[PDB]
C-alpha cells in the first residue's frame, strides 16, 4: 500500500537501460561492460 | 616492394605476426586480415625470420612451426596456407 510502485517502475526503467547499453558482438566475444551487466541481471532478478 | 629496395632500406628482421582471431574480427575484418598477412609476408626475404601466432583467450601458433623460421619461399608458402585457414571465435586476451 506504500509508494512501493514508483520504486518498482523506476527499477523497471533501470532494466531498460541495462538492455540498451549492452553491445551485441559476434561469435562469442565480450567486453568488460557486457560482463558487468551480466551481474546487474542478478540484482534485477532478485528485486522483481 | 622490390627485393633490392627492401634490402637496401633496412636491416634484417625477427618478425612475429600476432593475429587476433577473437569473434569480433569475424566477417570483413578477418578477410582483410588474411590478405594483409599474406602481403606482409611478401616483404620478407631469406635474411629475415618469421612466425605467425594467433590469440583469442589462448595463444597458439597458426602453423606447424613453433618458432622463428628462415622465411624462404617454402616456409612462406606454409605460413600463407596456414593463415588462409583461420576462423574467428572467442574472447580477446591481449595479455596472453
Ligand atoms: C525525434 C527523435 C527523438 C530522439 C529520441 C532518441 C531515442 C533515444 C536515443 C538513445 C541513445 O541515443 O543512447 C542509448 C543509450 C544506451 O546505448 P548507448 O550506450 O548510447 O549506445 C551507443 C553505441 N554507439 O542510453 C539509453 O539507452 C537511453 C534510452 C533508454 C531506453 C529505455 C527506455 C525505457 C522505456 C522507454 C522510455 C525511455
Amino acid at each position: 500500500w506504500k509508494p512501493f510502485e514508483t520504486i518498482i517502475l523506476l527499477t523497471i526503467f533501470a532494466n531498460c537501460v541495462a538492455l540498451a547499453v549492452y553491445l551485441p558482438m559476434p561469435e562469442d566475444d565480450n567486453n568488460s561492460l557486457n560482463l558487468g551487466l551480466e551481474k546487474l541481471e542478478y540484482f534485477f532478478l532478485t528485486v522483481f | 616492394r622490390r627485393p633490392w629496395y627492401i634490402q637496401g632500406a633496412a636491416s634484417p628482421k625477427d618478425m612475429l605476426i600476432l593475429v587476433d582471431v577473437s569473434g569480433s574480427v569475424s566477417g570483413l575484418t578477418l578477410k582483410l586480415i588474411r590478405t594483409s598477412v599474406s602481403e606482409m609476408l611478401e616483404t620478407l626475404s631469406d635474411d629475415d625470420f618469421v612466425n605467425v601466432a594467433s590469440f583469442n583467450s589462448n595463444a597458439q601458433d597458426v602453423s606447424c612451426f613453433q618458432h622463428l623460421v628462415q622465411a624462404n619461399v617454402r616456409n612462406k608458402k606454409v605460413l600463407k596456407d596456414a593463415v588462409n585457414n583461420i576462423t574467428a571465435k572467442g574472447i580477446t586476451d591481449y595479455k596472453k
